[PDB]
């Protein structure tokens, strides 16, 4: 919060992020220069991540839900983070878009080069689609998983170490 | 710079020793120095970059 409120830099050539509840058009933009393989600016990556954290820290201490009748399940099991896999699930189904229940029940953050990027967009979608978008712990999302498959150091190169501490 | 931070993380101490020992190189060796500062957040900025943000009234 302090780092963002200090605005060390504010915005970047790719993203245009809002203060909170980033538009679906900007979530789309963010995905389509993950095709281009660009990154968020550190302040704006923190800005979404602290807001995501706050929302997740308020949300029910463990989740039980009555699912509604006409709505169609999309599930991912493990999807060890890859940008083509994100494109390919947007072939497999339409957009989650508060329109279909979208459960990400997987290892996502590990064993693929694009793995912080997968959670960066999926966390955005969870802020914008809260009620029937549910993102469940893999085992491989846990702390030590990132040491054994290097993600801890892969983030540390991509961004300074505090980013990886926030993701942990 | 994406590699420079790996080099500086490994060999920063040697680089400081140069500033201590080489009276001839040190003026040019300092420019390779990186530090945290209050306004540099969790990133290290060069001493020359520090001046770029220096206030009009600072002498130091
Ligand atoms: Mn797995
Ligand atoms: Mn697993």
């Amino acid at each position: 919060l302090d780092i963002e409120s200090m605005t060390i830099e504010d915005e970047y050539s790719g993203p245009k992020l809002e203060d909170g509840k980033v538009t679906i058009s900007f979530m789309k933009e963010l995905m389509q220069w993950y095709k281009d393989q660009k990154k968020l600016h550190r302040k704006c990556a923190y800005q979404i991540l602290v807001q995501v954290k706050e929302v997740l820290s308020k949300l029910s201490t463990l989740v039980e839900t009555t699912l509604k009748e006409t709505e169609k399940i999309t599930v991912c099991g493990d999807t060890h983070g890859q940008f083509y896999d994100l494109l390919n699930i947007f072939e497999l189904n339409g957009l989650p878009s508060e329109t279909n229940p979208y459960i990400f029940n997987g290892d996502f953050v590990d064993r693929g080069s694009f793995s912080v990027e997968v959670i960066l967009t999926l966390f955005g979608f969870k802020l914008l689609y809260p009620d029937h978008f549910h993102l469940l712990r893999g085992n491989a999302e846990t702390d030590n998983m990132n040491q054994i498959y290097g993600f801890e150091g892969e983030v540390k190169a991509k961004y300074t170490a505090q980013m990886y501490e926030l993701f942990s | 710079k994406e590699n420079y931070k790996k080099f500086y993380e490994a060999f920063s101490k040697n680089l400081k020793l140069g500033i201590h020992e080489d009276s001839t190189n040190r003026r040019r060796l300092s420019e390779l120095l990186r530090y945290h500062t209050s306004q540099s957040g969790d990133e290290m900025t060069s001493l020359s970059e520090y001046v770029s943000r220096m206030k009009e009234t600072q002498k130091s």
